[PDB]
């Protein structure tokens, strides 16, 4: 039962960790831009064995933990207030 | 130096105690094991059949069957599944932290296409939850039926069966505790199995003493109704959406939700990688009376995994502006408790709440290109999508271009920030908004006299929760939202309409220094309007002040603090319109004599008008209506 | 039934230079100290701020106050920027003692309530002198009932040598030590 | 038949790889164990000594020292507790579900001081959560000192230590995983600790990286750091409430809340019988500026057991009302889950709820008796103790008394209901009240005139809340709470006053009928004024309908849909003053001529005229204000 895998998440917009004299929505932005800034130098720096060390290490994120698998989405068409 | 090495070891018996009272905090969850045990047994029987089909010579019926008998307090579920050989019995039932379903997966080949639920090895001796002695009843084809019995006392006995033949599969009898007589009672065990068990994937039947008398009256009456209808609904989101048709949706929404009514829409879509999962959410047709209460359950999204139940109200998945939201979730990977309760990583709820907020986003997008459908979506939940745009500072964007208002030129239609800013001029850079409790009212304000006669359109705000959207909503597609009941109203004029005005204020200079000195405190500065036509005068708002419905909302909120109401107050401008007679009048007058009372009493009701055709509550309305009362004297002639 | 209530607020700036309210001595060391307080967790998680001033920052509902309040919920404004960070000279001179030096200037406009350098017009001449040290944030005008370690901390604060300006937990613990004897 | 009895089993490997990954969510966690075990030798060899104080001769101080190294990334913790022989090594470290401590408090005889939470006997493994291999240094005052090791892999090694003397104790050295660093930073250390072992009764020192500023004629300092203490705050619970003054108290607070001003006021006590615990309770002497922010912390009474900590929140502790009480609730008696993260017993909860909310209740009245404290109490909380009235059914009746309220007759300090109670005329049989938004638009409102003249006292209300609270306070002390703002406000009559009533109904019936007619829709009726003196007429409101000031407060609030709450809105009735010049004079045109254009424009008139004096809004100010300026040209000329 290795639970290993899933114990390195890193979710910016988490209420959890919060501070009550900073602006809530501008911590998550900063949080996010950190996010972003951090893994867009990351494939920079990467285009190199310890490169291949740190990557596997990364807590895992949102937008890397899972893709989609396609479902379909649909309207319901029927009269309201019908004869 | 000289190293001794030793094995860990383990004490039974603090074992049983601390499995027995500290891993599950429900007592009701005992039912979900033995029901997910049994599922494993008809999974193990039905998939060796699928390579050899004589397997189920001794039976070809899957289900389970749960026989409730108040009289001897005993708890019996049979099924027919793979069965157990004494050494099975013994590998599995006596080693704890052992799981032969485990073994199994293991030893299948990769790709099995079939997916277990239990791996811990200690579900079965949650039953001693609520009993005090376990027989167990088994019979595998390879094998003869033996007896299986323990109380948890540390040792258990096994004995071969010469009872009734039961053929393949196992039967678990549960002496139950006195206490929990209450588990006998056919009301709770359906609950139970619709709240954790509602999607197994064998049916489930339900054995119950209804009638006592035996084949007397005139009909024949029947002591046991065998009640098939705990898990009827099949998961229809295991299978491809494709083949899915709309009347199976509404089916599903139905039995799930009790609505009598259809949806009005169903997203279904699933997530593929290391988190993997599985969604069908619906979109009720009517907005609940109790949507926004504070007292009741936040969320009505339920979570599974390998189609059994986790947890119902779970915190961390929507936030709270999409709490009508009606649908199931199911995984196959989530990592779980001791108690399958909750997850020994609580951010994984954290990474499936942002797909499915971008999902439900993508449905209400879905929706907008049927205007009627969306019409009635508007009706119903106006207010959770504005109450989102305060909250939801990532997805305001998207959110905006679902919004619907009624316009000066939209007559009676509600019409998208969109369709506004596509009618627009090409010299005007703001959209112009008013606040305010009705459309008539907002309609037919003074403010709007010249934004209206210059051919400019203006959206109409009448509700509450209008001011504090409008807030964060700084500017949409890059033009700023500017409400022309505050000051500073800029109106693209030419040069002739430059001079006229500065004509007026030198003109009426030395008469607003009359006004300014006749008001005193009230009103901070008298100016000539570019905002009027008709009405005399008007109380427009500071730049960056409340504006008028906004300070009346502030005002009337129960649990606010008034430590800052100081601050943000805006300061009251008086506003007059250069071409009016009276105003022509007053100024001719006070020119003539800057201490007429009677002056002054015209500048003081004038002001007051101006307060309510502004929207401004009065500091005192009696002063106003004794002022009233006297002129009405003097028009009669009291 | 009862509704909620959200997030809105006002800045030091409009406050201060625009309605010019007059905040109580212990009013201002309280907003100095969660001013402090937030920079604080901010470093505690290693993040930068880059545009500390009274415009950025805002007095929320019962006086809370929200550092990242862009709004109710570095665009010159130079008086707050720090010398090192107005030279340029660095790719990247923004740290978190040039944050020190600005919250030090937040700290001259809480004890002064005027802008620092106001007896200058000219922002790019303000820029060549606090750029070149020829300008300090004089501390003379601050008001005439301030406690001394108030007062040395600013100075520390608005000190031009950078690694000389105590670090915030520092400025927290000399906040607190006089906060105590404030009933004086 | 032939019965085989066997013993249960276990799998040593599943059981360590459940213990490790199944039990705890959280990793920081490993370090609240190992301060638990480490108090639990200190405590072990202070009652040793308490018996032979011989026992210290290998070591006098008691403590836990920790000894961080980030170069080796070793985590060395340190306590000078009891040493370990070596079978009571290898009973107590490899052997699951055997816990020492049990067996010791079970060797204990009753009556001893025992404040031991070791009990399952599992939580030193947790120690694996993060490190991969874990090393002890053992030395018992009986035995020499020896060595184990183990990494988690089913197997541990034992030898002899002869290493660095310890003399007595014990030395855990934990190999941190490489992803872990994160236990080695001074902040996350500090934090932990406070967090969970932050009333832990011994010293616990924490050494750390270099005092070093490098300038041999340089400056050194101290080439590492000496910290002495981080528990440094008693747990002052844990003492008599007697035996602590107001510093103690207050300094208390201070560290925890990080306050720099005192309490308002604290309580202290214990609750015995069945279940134990302890509670100390603070009340900030300013009101939280985030109190009623509803995305955070609900309720801030952080919860102990056994001095450990458990949950900082639970909303089965305190209400919403209450979320500005700060304190914290120590315990003995509560079985905890084996992760002791939840509390499998919530029955419990709630009997605690209730003593909490009747012991604050106390607290609260005890204020009261003291004004000005009381007074500084109720400006800054006043809100929260009408949400009392509002949602706590059960304390309603003392929540209420604890009521202060500006009177008619009591200026500018505020009164209590009783003191008005301490003043009724002795006809007087209702607590006459008026809604508001500013206590001098209630001081001198037209329908208090009658009531003022009479020398009944009034109690003005100003706050949105309060329309909250006449909604549940009906009645009080038996005196039912009537406004006068609404219609059959009956007053104490004389013969003369209801023969005068009688003359004016009869005399005016016409002209009600008349201005009934023309009035149409918007009057339900219209009636003779029993209220009025000064003012000719006045809007009154139905028996059982909303006030304007409620009605305002229904439909300014963001959340809610006007439309399904409209049916509630009262009728408006037009009360018209008998005596009134203004009346009589239009009686005796309507009379004279009842097609009058100019009777009904002076009825419209003065009815939007008693709209607002009355409260209400105007259905359209544009037209009032129109027949305002088309009026007043008349008394210009124009
Ligand atoms: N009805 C059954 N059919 C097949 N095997 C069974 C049945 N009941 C018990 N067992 C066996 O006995 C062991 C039972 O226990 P438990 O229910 O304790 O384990 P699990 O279901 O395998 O794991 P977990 O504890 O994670 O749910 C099982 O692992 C399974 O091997
Ligand atoms: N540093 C120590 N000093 C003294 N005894 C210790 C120490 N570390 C472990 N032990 C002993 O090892 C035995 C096991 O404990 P663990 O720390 O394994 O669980 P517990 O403390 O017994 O109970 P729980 O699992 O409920 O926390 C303990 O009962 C304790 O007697
Ligand atoms: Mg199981
Ligand atoms: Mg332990």
């Amino acid at each position: 039962v290795d639970y290993s895998v899933w114990d390195h998440i890193e979710v910016s917009d988490d209420e959890d960790e919060t501070h009550p004299n900073i602006d809530t929505a501008s911590l998550f932005r900063w949080r996010h831009q950190a996010r972003v800034e951090r893994m867009e130098q990351f494939q920079k720096e990467k285009e190199l064995e310890e490169m291949r060390k740190k990557e596997k290490s990364m807590p895992w994120n949102v937008d890397t933990l899972s893709k989609d698998g396609f479902s379909k989405s649909m309207v319901n068409t029927k009269p309201e207030k019908t004869e | 130096g000289e190293v001794e090495t030793f094995a860990f070891q383990a004490e039974i018996a603090q074992l049983m105690s601390l499995i027995i009272n500290t891993f599950y905090s429900n007592k009701e969850i005992f039912l979900r094991e033995l029901i997910s045990n049994s599922s494993d047994a008809l999974d193990k029987i039905r998939y060796e059949s699928l390579t050899d089909p004589s397997k189920l010579d001794s039976g070809k019926e899957l289900y389970i069957k749960i026989i409730p008998n108040k009289s001897e307090g005993t708890f019996t579920i049979i099924d027919t599944g793979i069965g157990m050989t004494k050494a099975d019995l013994v590998n599995n039932l006596g080693t704890i932290a052992k799981s032969g379903t485990k073994a199994f997966m293991e030893a299948l080949q990769a790709g099995a296409d079939i997916s277990m639920i239990g791996q811990f090895g200690v579900g079965f001796y949650s039953c001693y939850l609520v009993a005090d002695r376990v027989t167990v009843h088994s019979k595998h084809n390879d094998d003869e039926q033996y007896m299986w019995e323990s109380s948890a006392g540390g040792s258990f006995t096994v004995r071969t069966d010469h009872g009734e033949p039961l053929g393949r599969g196992t039967k678990i009898v549960l002496h139950i505790k006195e206490d929990l007589a209450e588990y006998l009672e056919v009301n709770k065990i359906k609950e139970i199995v619709k709240k954790h068990s509602q999607f197994i994937g064998y049916p489930i039947k339900l054995t119950v003493e209804k009638e006592r008398e035996k084949e007397k009256k005139k009909t024949i009456k029947e002591k046991y109704t065998e009640d098939e209808e705990l898990n009827k609904t099949k998961p229809i989101w295991t299978r491809n959406a494709d083949d899915i048709t709309q009347e199976e949706y509404g089916d599903f929404y139905k039995s799930l939700t009790n609505d009598w009514e259809d949806h009005l829409a169903v997203k279904h879509f699933s997530v593929e990688g290391q988190l993997e999962f599985r969604a069908l959410l619906f979109v009720p047709r009517r907005a609940p009376f109790d949507l926004f209460e504070n007292k009741k359950r936040k969320n009505n999204i339920k979570l599974y995994v390998r189609r059994v139940f986790i947890m119902d109200n779970c915190e961390d998945l929507i936030p709270e502006y999409l709490n009508f939201i009606k649908g199931v979730v199911d995984s196959e990977d989530l990592p779980l408790n001791i108690s399958r309760e909750m997850l020994q990583q609580n951010k994984i709820l954290k990474v499936i709440r942002k797909n499915l907020v971008k999902k439900c986003l993508e449905l209400f997008e879905e929706l907008a290109e049927d205007k009627e459908n969306y019409k009635k979506y508007y009706e119903q939940f106006s207010k959770n999508l504005k109450l989102g745009i305060h909250e939801d500072a990532q997805n305001r964007t998207k959110l905006a271009d679902l919004l619907r208002y009624h316009t000066s030129a939209s007559g009676d239609e509600a019409c998208s920030l969109k369709e506004y800013v596509s009618r627009m001029k090409e010299n005007q850079k703001h959209i112009y908004y008013i606040t305010g409790e009705n459309r008539d009212q907002v309609a037919n304000s003074s403010f709007v006299e010249r934004v209206k006669k210059r051919g400019y359109e203006v959206v109409y705000m009448t509700e509450p929760i209008d001011e504090y959207v409008v807030q964060q909503m700084r500017e949409y597609d890059g033009k700023t939202l500017v409400s022309v009941t505050k000051e500073g109203l800029e109106l693209p004029e030419d040069e002739e309409e430059k001079k006229k005005r500065e004509e007026d204020k030198v003109k009426f200079e030395g008469l607003c220094k009359v006004m300014k000195n006749i008001l005193d405190n009230k009103v901070e500065k008298v100016v000539v309007s570019n905002r009027l036509v008709e009405s005399p005068c008007c109380i427009v708002t500071a730049q960056y002040g409340w504006s008028a419905n906004m300070e009346r909302i502030m005002k009337a909120q129960a649990l606010r603090d008034t430590s800052t109401m100081g601050y943000m107050a805006a300061k009251k401008h008086l506003e007059i319109n250069p071409d009016h007679s009276i105003v022509e009048t007053l100024r001719q007058k006070a020119e003539a004599d800057k201490n007429d009372k009677a002056v002054k009493d015209l500048v003081i009701l004038l002001y007051e008008t101006a307060l309510l055709s502004s929207g401004f509550t009065l500091d005192e309305p009696q002063v106003h209506a004794s002022r009233i009362y006297r002129m009405i004297k003097l028009g009669l002639g009291i | 039934a009862i509704v909620t209530q959200w997030c809105e607020g006002s800045s030091l700036y409009k406050h201060l230079h625009v309605q010019e309210t007059k905040f109580q001595m212990f009013q201002l060391i309280d907003i100095a100290r969660q001013t402090a307080q937030g920079m604080d967790y901010l470093h505690a998680k290693n993040i930068i701020h880059r545009d500390m001033k009274s415009n950025n920052i805002f007095l929320h509902e019962g006086l809370t106050v929200k550092i990242g309040d862009f709004g109710l919920a570095p665009t010159g404004s130079v008086l707050w920027m720090a010398p090192e960070v107005i030279r340029m000279q660095d790719n990247n001179p923004f740290s978190f003692q040039s944050d020190v030096y600005s919250y030090g200037i937040v700290l001259y406009e809480l004890m002064t309530g005027e802008l620092p350098y106001s007896h200058i017009n000219n922002r790019d001449q303000i820029i060549f002198m606090v750029g070149r040290g020829y300008a300090s944030p004089d501390l003379s005008k601050l008001y005439k009932n301030c406690p001394k370690a108030m007062k040395r901390l600013v100075a520390d604060c608005v000190k031009k040598v950078k690694e000389e300006r105590p670090l915030f937990p520092q400025i927290l613990s000399s906040i607190e030590l006089l906060q105590h004897s404030l009933p004086k």
